[PDB]
């Protein structure tokens, strides 16, 4: 069922989009790989 | 079938259409990509099959046709680029500054971008193009944006 398509090189590029921000976050993860906010 | 190094989707037939359900990193012939993506299945690429060779539900993690090859590590100084493969369009490179997710067990880098969940598996690189983590496991936040770990496994 499940198939792979190649979708491009892996590089840097030189003068991207750049957005985002930082958020310093406290989190937990538990037994089944979730991750949740501890405030 | 397909073993050339790069960013790849990942797709299925089970829904309506053609879905692309995430994203992976081919790298040293081994297929990398998140556990919630293939739920350990096995993949077709073209008339070959790629079987699971390793797995972790935790580190929401999995590797085909060879161990985990990934191993280069965000800095926590410079910035990064996410390298996005999301949905029905182009490949595209978005740069921006880590937070972080300071856990009991340590702290991990964290990418505060948003794209549909077909998007989970697209690397995360740094200024040499190395992968340090696939974007898409993580958590949401107050206003209903979407902040990602940023995931790396292990290499023997
Ligand atoms: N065990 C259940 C389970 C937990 C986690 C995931 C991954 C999921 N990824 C995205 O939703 C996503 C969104 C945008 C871009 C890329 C990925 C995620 O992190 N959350 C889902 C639920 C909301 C907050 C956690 C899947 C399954």
């Amino acid at each position: 069922d499940m198939y792979i398509e190649r979708a491009g090189d892996i590089t840097w590029e030189k003068d991207a989009e750049v957005t985002g921000n930082s958020p310093r976050l406290d989190v937990a993860l538990d037994e089944s790989g979730d991750f949740s906010l501890v405030e | 079938g397909e073993t050339t190094d790069g960013v790849y989707r990942v797709m299925t037939r089970r829904l309506l259409g053609s879905t692309q359900v995430g994203v992976g990193v081919m790298q040293e012939g081994v297929f990398h990509t998140m556990w919630h993506v293939t739920k350990g299945a096995a993949l077709r690429s073209g008339e070959g099959r790629l079987d699971p060779y390793w797995g972790d539900v935790k580190q929401d993690l999995v590797s085909y046709c060879g161990p985990w090859k990934l191993d280069a590590a965000w800095d926590g100084l410079s910035e990064v680029q996410l390298l996005a493969v999301p949905p029905g369009e182009r490949a595209k490179n978005i740069q921006t500054l880590p937070g972080i997710f300071k856990t009991k067990d340590g702290d991990i880098g964290a990418v505060a971008l948003d794209y549909p969940a077909g998007t989970s598996g697209s690397p995360i690189l740094d200024k040499c193009g190395r992968v340090i983590g696939l974007y898409g496991n993580g958590v949401v936040i107050k206003n209903g944006s979407y902040v990602s770990a940023i995931t790396q496994g292990k290499r023997e």
